[PDB]
């Protein structure tokens, strides 16, 4: 009594876990645009 | 003998059902997309047997579906299709030479 209990956020915990989704988020966009490079390559086949 | 049959062979039949396989090659093309269709294969020796004379065969797909159900490759797709139309254009240069070496022996020319 006497005493209110906060919050148990670590911000650091929040922060190196932000950071690691940034550079994970970015290299999977890099997929999609490698994705879709090589399906515009594979169109002349049908380009006679 | 001397009948078209005996003259032109297997190249008219032939024709058709390269035809009948690129129309089945761009419909899984168009198809692509839609969730749930199933690829479409075609049997070219049965076809050309049932040409001459007178079922449904789908294409196993090499990875799994993403959710949708679609098992298209249109990697195999389109090589299938260049494949076809490559083919199909011999056919109309066996088929053709067929009537030309026929009309060149009716009239000597």
């Amino acid at each position: 009594t006497g005493a209110i209990e906060g919050s148990n956020v670590n911000a650091v915990g929040e922060m190196t876990a932000l950071i690691d989704l940034q550079r994970q988020f970015e290299m999977q966009v890099k997929m999609m645009s490698t994705a879709e490079e090589m399906d515009k390559s594979s169109d002349s086949l049908l380009r006679m | 003998a001397i009948s078209f049959d005996n003259a032109l062979g297997i190249h008219q039949h032939t024709v058709g059902v390269r035809e009948r396989n690129a129309e089945v090659i761009s419909t899984n093309i168009a198809q692509a997309n839609t969730p749930g269709y199933k690829a479409r294969g075609l049997d070219f020796a049965k076809e050309l047997q049932a040409a001459t004379s007178g079922d449904k065969l789908y294409r196993l797909p090499t990875q799994p579906d993403t959710g949708d159900g679609n098992t298209v490759d249109l990697d195999l797709e389109r090589n299938l299709f260049m494949q076809n139309q490559i083919r199909h254009q011999a056919s109309l240069d066996f088929l053709g030479s067929k009537f030309k070496n026929l009309t060149k022996a009716i009239k000597g020319e």
